């Protein structure tokens, strides 16, 4: 066969639903599989289809139109745990794989309490800035100094506590955590102590 | 296991006329196991040119062969196709009807 | 299920080496497949049963050895930086049995240079919690930095009184490149630990970061004057305090 | 179109008298050999011209790795299976899965195993079960149905990919498989043992195989008719007979092929 489409990239929030599409145009099918490959991690086997239908294996749904020639990946109760790549895979007449590209799957928590704020930290022997607090809304932006780095995003979750918060982390060696997220847009009633 | 012996059938491809060039097929059918040997015979020796086809399937498990040459019939020469195979205690030699 | 080795490796332009793989799940079937950002696994070569290999999309440069029923051997002939790919052994029970699916191995990191004159570990310092967040979310959090590494060889983690910890952890996907106009960039990476205020102010508490750099091996000629950048762990702690 | 179909046999032979390979595969079309492989030459190769032309060297390629992988998975279930029996020396396995595409647009697949040339295992595609002929065929049916996607993989191969495979040979070897050749029929009447006259009609000369032929007596059916084979003349084309006796009512012999009737009155 040729052809696997699947998009790049899909963002859904938390505790909400999201479907991977999957066309394909092949020369003979013979099924289609869905592997989960974690950030720097193999993938594993998720699902096949080869008839027309509806596979469930519990939160996870896999469907095929052999006729549309098309599939999709059902998520359900989405979890952060459920960021990934998804792989999409035909087999065609002569039982070869054709990839897909993959699509990367991110969660954006649901912020209860935002409570934007940029603070700083001190070296343990050097300083860094920390933006962090802030709703899944907010995009922070990188640097343009070059000598000033700007992280990206991160999500991280105290599971004891059910807290997910973000962050984002700036530093250089001139520079204040004042000016440091300047180049990106944050919040109104960001905190910013003394 | 059940073995199954092989049916042997000796035919021209033409209506044969004494004379007339002709091809004498030799067809072995309905066998099993696989392995067989087939060779035709002009009056008691074997004919050296014959083609044959490749093993083939049937779909009750036996197996076929067809096994051709090229040759004239006369009234004086007699010819036969002689089939070995595991069921067979000893060559079964088989002689062409002549087109009766 | 699949063991592939090695899991990170640094090569010079020409220089040969052989990735293994092997599987003892009774398979039949093994695969070596490279993946590039933003296309599809391409497959190199395969092995549909012991005793025969075939190439696949992409077999030039490679070939491959189908050692046993165990083992499938993937060789670079002479590495070119076109080859600087992640590469997945995988196996199946059988080919051309339509509903098997493929198990992979852990994949294998590989980086082509023109030479390792640019090879570094990286440096690591932790940063400890502002006295502002402390209070105003009586929560507190630690920052890592990696700076100055290449290549982008490196795993990071966090460990809380002896025992790696996941919850309230969270690195960057990717690295940043600390001169992004260069070609050969050296790469940063930041990782956050978030823990109780009352945690952190626990002076028993032991925070430790550790930075995993893949780098070169014993038998790798070093002529610099500088330390040779070998594969090692280098770190950064800090101590909770009131 | 007639009926045409597309079938694939695979032969194991355990423990084999030198000169007879382990394996053997081989495809047809109609009756057309078109594909084969053994363990001796361990190459899938095309066994008529038409298919030789119309797929390119990576397609024997791609199908000599897979009857070698193929190959070696009779092997073992061979082993396994005599293991099942406890049966030494040498003993036989055999597989045949194909489909149909008859004239009506309607369709079939087939799938079945034997052991020693014996009906062992037999699929049905609309239920989607094995049918096992005894108690070691029932283990493999309990395996094989534990398997749920591979069933339904079995199902969609026979009545899409299958299908599909057919549709292209036809078009492939639409010129010695869509023809038409009729057949040349005759009536030979003879007094055999005193009393006893024999009538034979005979056919030769025709393409496809599938003739009809039966004996008629003034216009109704007939008594015992004797039926001959569709043999191969070896030239492409096919011949037949059929024969009844009489003594002395009239008879005429009837023949039906590619959509054209015959009537011979003796
Ligand atoms: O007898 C009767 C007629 C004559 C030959 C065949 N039909």
């Amino acid at each position: 066969g040729q052809n696997i489409d699947q998009p790049t990239e899909m963002t859904a929030t938390e505790g909400a639903i999201v479907q991977i599409n999957c066309t394909y145009q092949t020369s003979g099918f013979n099924g289609l599989f869905w592997y989960q490959q974690h950030a720097g991690e193999a993938p594993t086997f998720l699902s096949y289809n080869v008839l027309d239908g509806l596979e469930e294996k519990g939160r996870f749904s896999s469907f095929l139109s052999r006729s549309k020639g098309y599939s999709y990946l059902l998520l359900k109760e989405l979890q952060m745990k459920d960021s990934a790549s998804y792989l999409c895979a035909v087999k065609d007449s002569n039982y070869q794989l054709i990839w897909g590209a993959g699509t990367k799957l991110i969660i954006k928590p649901d912020i209860q309490n935002p409570d934007p704020a940029v603070y700083q930290l001190r070296d343990s022997k050097k300083s860094v800035c920390l933006f962090t607090d802030f709703d899944s809304q907010t995009n922070v932006s990188q640097s343009k100094d070059s000598d000033v780095y700007i992280t990206d995003k991160c999500v991280l979750d105290m599971r004891s506590m059910d807290f997910k918060s973000n962050s984002a982390v700036a530093w250089s060696n001139d520079f204040a955590c004042a000016n440091a997220f300047n180049n990106s847009i944050i919040p109104e009633d960001t905190f910013f102590p003394s | 296991m059940i073995q199954r012996t092989p049916k042997i059938q000796v035919y021209s491809r033409h209506p044969a006329e004494n004379g007339k060039s002709n091809f004498l097929n030799c067809y072995v059918s309905g066998f099993h196991p696989s392995d067989i040997e087939v060779d035709l015979l002009k009056n008691g020796e074997r004919i050296e040119k014959v083609e044959h086809s490749d093993l083939s399937f049937s779909k009750d498990w036996s197996f076929y062969l067809l096994y051709y040459t090229e040759f004239t019939p006369t009234e004086k020469d007699e010819y036969a196709c002689r089939v070995n195979h595991v069921t067979l205690s000893q060559p079964k030699i088989v002689k062409w009807d002549r087109d009766m | 299920g699949v063991t592939q080795t090695p899991k990170f490796q640094v090569l010079k332009t020409g220089q040969s080496m052989t990735l293994q793989c092997a599987q003892d799940m009774n398979h039949n079937s093994m695969y070596w497949y490279r993946q590039d950002p933003g296309m599809g696994l391409r497959l190199i070569y395969y092995s549909a049963s012991e005793g025969t290999t075939d190439k696949g999309e992409v077999p030039n440069g490679y070939n491959v050895s189908r050692l046993n029923k165990r083992e499938f051997s993937l060789r670079l002939e002479s590495a070119a930086p076109s080859q600087t790919s992640v590469y997945f052994c995988a196996s199946s029970v059988w080919t051309g049995e339509g509903s098997g699916e493929l198990f992979f191995g852990e994949g294998s990191r590989l980086t082509v240079l023109e030479d390792l004159k640019n090879v570094f570990p990286p440096e690591v310092a932790v940063f400890e919690p502002s006295e502002a967040e402390i209070s105003h979310t009586q929560k507190a959090t630690l920052v890592c930095l990696a700076t100055g590494f290449y290549p982008d060889h490196v795993e990071l983690s966090w460990w809380v009184n002896g025992k790696e910890v996941h919850s309230g952890v969270c690195t960057d996907p990717q690295p940043l490149k600390e001169q992004p106009a260069l070609n050969d960039s050296r790469y940063a990476l930041s990782s956050r630990l978030r823990v109780s205020a009352t945690f952190w102010q626990n002076p028993r508490n032991h925070f430790r970061c550790q930075v995993q750099f893949y780098g070169l091996s014993e038998n790798d000629e070093w002529t610099q004057d500088r330390a040779k950048p070998v594969t090692q762990i280098v770190s950064a702690e800090a101590w909770g305090r009131a | 179109m007639r009926t045409h179909s597309l079938r694939y046999f695979r032969l194991g032979v355990s423990d084999p008298i030198h000169g007879v390979p382990e394996f053997i595969s081989v495809g047809y079309v109609d009756s057309h050999p078109i594909t084969t492989y053994d363990s001796v030459t361990r190459q899938k190769e095309p066994r008529a011209p038409w298919m030789a032309e119309n797929l390119a060297p990576d397609h024997w390629e791609r199908y000599t790795q897979l009857l070698r992988g193929w190959q070696q998975m009779f092997k073992v279930e061979l082993k396994r299976l005599q293991r099942h029996y406890n049966h030494s020396g040498s003993h036989t396995y055999q597989r045949m899965i194909g489909c149909e595409l008859l004239e009506d647009g309607s369709t079939t697949g087939f799938l079945q195993y034997a052991y020693d040339g014996q009906d062992f295992l037999i699929f049905n595609k609309d239920t989607l079960s094995w049918l096992a002929v005894d108690n070691v065929a029932h283990t493999i049916k309990q395996a094989w149905e534990a398997n749920q996607h591979e069933l339904l993989y079995q199902k969609n191969w026979l009545e899409e990919e299958c299908i599909a495979w057919l549709k292209r040979f036809l078009e492939y070897g639409k010129d010695t498989l869509q023809r038409t050749e009729p057949p040349l029929v005759r009536v030979n009447r003879k007094e055999t043992f005193p009393g006893v006259t024999a009538l034979f009609c005979k056919a030769h000369g025709f393409y496809p195989p599938e003739i009809y032929m039966t004996w008629m007596k003034n216009g109704e059916e007939i008594q015992e008719i004797d039926y001959g084979d569709i043999l191969p003349s070896g030239d492409g084309t096919y011949q037949a007979w059929a024969s009844i006796e009489l003594d002395p009512n009239l008879y005429s012999c009837h023949v039906e092929h590619s959509g054209v009737h015959m009537v011979l009155q003796v």
